[PDB]
């Protein structure tokens, strides 16, 4: 049952919190031996939280709009007592969190239950979540496929039932891809509006956070939940709450709504591009429309990426290289030995970036794209082919995500399920102009209300 | 830039930062820069003057109220 | 005749526009053959603005604040039909400039009237102005000696009497060191006050622009005059305008002044130290002070000065190698080849900093320390030796600017007179935290009402 | 970091970007990149947290007023 009824059957007083906790506790206990999505299990912490739910509301109060319900984060994010491990081994021998992620403080305020921290690539660079040291993270609707990444155990966690909400980390698709491959809600926000502080960072210029769920509605009630100003946050910009959930039923009527082409149709496949069409047809889209330099944009994303992330970890690189990530450490290594010229012209591009999205997003409201070129590969992939043309499959799963992280646009990633496709799920992005993420969600619900976005639950 | 040209930056820039390379790491660390330097060379395709700024300049306190 | 006489003088009627004019016409025209401060006489439209001002004078109007002073700029800075040399060989094939630099426009809304366009070490990247290509600038006070840089005509065209206003550019130094060795006033306003826009660029991370004066009222007058918000200028984050001229003879009584030790004393020879001494006896200061981490400070500047510099330049340093000025060239090259993680690692190290400087503003209004580590060397020296310590001349002369500016604070460079130095000038920092420009000033002018700075014929 | 590995990485980094460096150019470039990494490392010396942020990040737009 998902988020809204969770919500509902403890506020009624039908459940309680703890039940529902002992519930999902029981659920990992059973799954997760497979799925491998959890790398710890705040098991003594859920139980206390949803006690004291059970608590307030038997005190008469009015409780907190998440009250007594599931959920777990990506392990770069800290938990209080636990040591932050960011998918790594080099981070096992740090000290514990002294406090938790403000956004974990957030979603506790709210009343959420925090049951542990989810698998990740290493230090968040892949799309896969592959992680040598701590064994793949299985994609519930076929094991023996990825769950995409880098956030895969907070995708793969909301698939297989375990919790209906997670939170990840996007910096160049790492929510938006998981989403797609698991079949699952996600919300990458403007960057700059949900507060960093407390998490293990990747780069600096585009890391975003963000929610995962099994509903629009969980993306939203927990995205309002997290949102507000954070003055000891160097990259948070946002100056006062925007909410959400009272607009999400808005719908779209009036809205200029586009279908990206170029990059967006030339790296999608046939069923990337069906999921496009119907989400469009049920959205009444129907002019194409041309990102500017997309292309280009990926590049520059992908350039301050691997010099920022290996230059971020050089003092490890240099004393214990053999302790990273096999599948990623020379891409780190690559990173750090790049010119300094390629990142001052990425840069100075993104500020000419910058003023041709805004412009672009002047005539438009939403814009659509697939979230992967493909639905998820199966674990190992070397190679993927695009209408004929070869990737690496683990930087390629990425292509369609970078180019709009690099503009920090808004962007949910509704979940559908096109037919000429093993039964396999892949997502559509729903993207708007910075600042406009209530207008994304409220895209997400018309294609939930009819049937277009969906969990296969 | 050359295979070439690629290996002997990937030797003298390795040691010159302190990651020493075995012969199999540099290779696939230069499989890998090779990539990356495309798309350097796409970067190059846009035009930029000298007046043509950072995307974010330093602010040295904010400026204050009143 | 100086600034305050010029401005009173045209005010009054007892001395025209035109004939100020012609007099800084005719003094350039009899000494700048030896001082070669001057690269363009732009003596048509210096006549043109002069008798405008005049004019309207007739007419009966109420004059601007400026109203009939000569100045004089950086050839860094854009003169409508002139093509923007800055220093360089290389850019006298651009096309005449469109507009004058914003700067210009408003120190010709303010009723100045311009003279033309003046030498620097080219693309900005130097301290001594001995240029190659259009050879050196020579100090007014002794013509063998230099003059400082890169804004070295900006000074001795005011050491010689040419004009009492003149426009340079600081980003590790290149206002306050001309100012110190020619023995005449510069501001270098808080980073991010004065619109960059219409100039040529050297480092976007740390360019400064500002006036040099023969008082410092006309430093006030002219700062005053070029205030305000440049939406259209990236670097800008002056909201307002402060004026600074009301309240420039408010005095020091009840402030916080003290005397910079450390990396600030054991780079300053006899000379420097004795201004310094003077200064801040006659200001009321004798606690000493360390400025936080001054020589990393430096070190991070130098790092991303010589990459943004030498980057900037690339195409052209592929082509033309050899066109470039012989002592820079190879300097801007290092640059470009620098590691990618120098660069980051100084732009992070650069947050610290600034959180460390705020936070030593937070007891102290004015701080102070010497310009330069010694007085005028001779042009052509390689080598000086500061209490018995050997530096390269030409970084050298910034040892004690380039901590400052990477801070982003506000210095005025006021002009003293030590003995046993060979009759030769050199100038004091007075430093404030950002946007305390007006609190500089202020400390300037108790030091020029005591006859303690000063220009000397 | 010896003068041998130095005079290396200029001669494959500049090579890498594209300016061409005769071997009395080449030397006096190492001159200055000498002094330079001297500078570095001290840089280097200052603890930065992974959590230790650029001075300047990213804002994609303005916040709207309300
Ligand atoms: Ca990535
Ligand atoms: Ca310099």
């Amino acid at each position: 049952m998902k988020t809204v009824e969770i919500i509902e059957g403890i506020a009624s007083g039908r459940t309680s919190a703890r039940d529902v906790c002992e519930e999902a506790l029981a659920t990992i206990g059973a799954t997760d031996g497979l799925i491998n999505a959890f790398t710890c299990r705040t098991v003594e912490r859920a139980r206390a939280e949803a006690d004291a739910i059970d608590v307030r509301r038997a005190r008469g109060e009015v409780l907190p709009p998440l009250a007594g319900l599931p959920y777990a984060v990506k392990n770069l994010f800290d938990i209080e007592g636990v040591t932050t491990l960011a998918g790594s081994k080099i981070n096992r021998t740090l000290p514990p969190a002294r406090a938790d992620a403000v956004l974990v403080q957030r979603l506790k305020a709210a009343g959420a239950v925090l049951l542990g921290g989810l698998n990740m690539d290493e230090f968040a660079y892949g799309f896969t979540t592959e992680n040598t040291h701590y064994g793949p993270t299985r994609n519930p609707h076929d094991t023996g496929r990825i769950a995409g990444g880098s956030s895969g155990g907070s995708g793969a966690a909301i698939a297989a039932g375990q919790v209906p909400l997670s939170l990840g980390s996007d910096t160049n698709g790492s929510i938006r891809v998981p989403a797609s491959l698991c079949g699952v809600w996600g919300l990458k926000p403007t960057f700059g509006r949900l507060s960093r502080r407390g998490t293990y960072p990747f780069v600096h210029s585009i890391d975003h956070l963000g929610p995962l769920a099994d509903s629009v509605e969980g993306l939203a009630l927990a995205y309002d939940a997290m949102q507000g100003p954070d003055p000891l946050d160097p990259g948070c910009s946002a100056s006062r709450i925007q909410p959400s959930v009272p607009v999400l039923s808005q719908g779209i009527a009036g809205l200029r709504i586009g279908v990206l082409g170029g990059w967006f149709r030339d790296n999608a496949g046939p069923a990337a591009r069906a999921a496009v069409d119907v989400a469009a047809l049920t959205l009444g889209a129907s002019e194409v429309v041309m990102w500017p330099d997309a292309e280009i944009g990926r590049a520059a994303a992908f350039v301050i990426t691997a010099s920022e992330g290996g230059c971020l970890h050089l003092d490890d690189l240099r004393i214990r290289p053999q302790d990273f990530e096999p599948l990623s450490v020379d891409r780190f290594i690559s990173g750090v030995l790049q010119p300094v010229a390629w990142y001052l012209r990425a840069q100075r591009f993104r500020r000419v970036y910058r003023d041709k999205v805004n412009a672009l997003f002047r005539d438009w409201d939403i814009l659509i794209a697939p979230a992967t070129p493909i639905s998820a590969p199966a674990i190992g992939t070397e190679w993927i082919e695009v209408n004929g043309t070869r990737h690496p499959c683990r930087p390629a799963m990425g292509l369609l995500t970078q180019p709009v992280s690099f503009a920090g646009c808004p962007v949910v990633a509704a979940p559908t399920w096109p037919g000429e496709n093993d039964g396999m799920p892949i997502g559509v992005q729903l993207i708007a102009a910075p600042w406009n993420e209530s207008l994304c969600l409220r895209a997400g619900k018309v294609l939930q209300d009819t049937g277009i976005a969906r969990l296969k639950c | 830039m050359t295979e070439t040209e690629i290996f002997a930056y990937i030797e003298a820039a390795s040691i010159a930062i302190g990651i020493p390379l075995e012969p199999a790491r540099a290779r696939a660390v230069a499989h890998h820069f090779s990539r990356t330097a495309l798309l350097a060379e796409m970067l190059e395709s846009v035009p930029l003057s000298p007046e043509s700024e950072l995307a974010e300049i330093y602010r040295p306190a904010p400026f204050p109220a009143e």
